[PDB]
């Protein structure tokens, strides 16, 4: 039971990390499209 | 993994 309980605990901490990661790898999405853009906007300036 | 192993195993 102890064992059981144990374990238990554990995935909560899994599924928080879990959480954490996603939340990253939106960010770095968000980041992404930014980058995208602004290497765009960059371009049009040096153009200008 | 382990710790259900362990469980199991007792």
């Amino acid at each position: 039971r102890d064992l059981e309980a144990s374990i238990a605990r554990y995935k909560e901490e899994y599924a928080v990390l879990i959480s954490e990661a996603q939340a990253i790898k939106a960010d770095l999405a968000a980041v992404e499209a930014k980058v995208n853009r602004s290497t765009a906007l960059l371009k049009s300036l040096s153009a200008e | 993994v382990k710790d259900q192993q362990e469980a199991e195993k007792k």
